[PDB]
């Protein structure tokens, strides 16, 4: 999760399987014009 | 006025009672308005 320039970019990624090995790169998934300001999160 | 009507006391409102009698500039015209803001901003409406 980003949040820059008024934007709230996501990036995802999923694998069916303490965390693993390997390289795994994450495609873009959505980008929205919300345009508000974020501090914290739940 | 305790809530009734009378002398200086106006409901007010007040009614067209519109009919298709009338002369041609009293008919109601059907107005609608359009505000813009020309700002910095996302942006996220425009045109084709
Ligand atoms: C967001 O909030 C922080 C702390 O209240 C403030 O310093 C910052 O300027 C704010 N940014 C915007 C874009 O409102």
């Amino acid at each position: 999760f980003k949040n820059i320039d008024g934007y709230f970019k996501i990036y995802s990624k999923h694998t069916p399987i303490d965390l693993p090995q390997g390289f795994s790169a994450l495609e873009p998934l959505v980008d929205l014009p919300i345009g508000i300001n974020i501090t914290r999160f739940q | 006025c305790n809530g009734v009507a009378g002398f200086n006391c106006y409901f007010p409102l007040r009614s067209y009672s519109f009919r298709p009698t009338y002369g041609v500039g009293h008919q109601p015209y059907r107005v609608v308005v359009l505000s813009f803001e020309l700002l910095h901003a996302p942006a996220t409406v425009c045109g084709p």
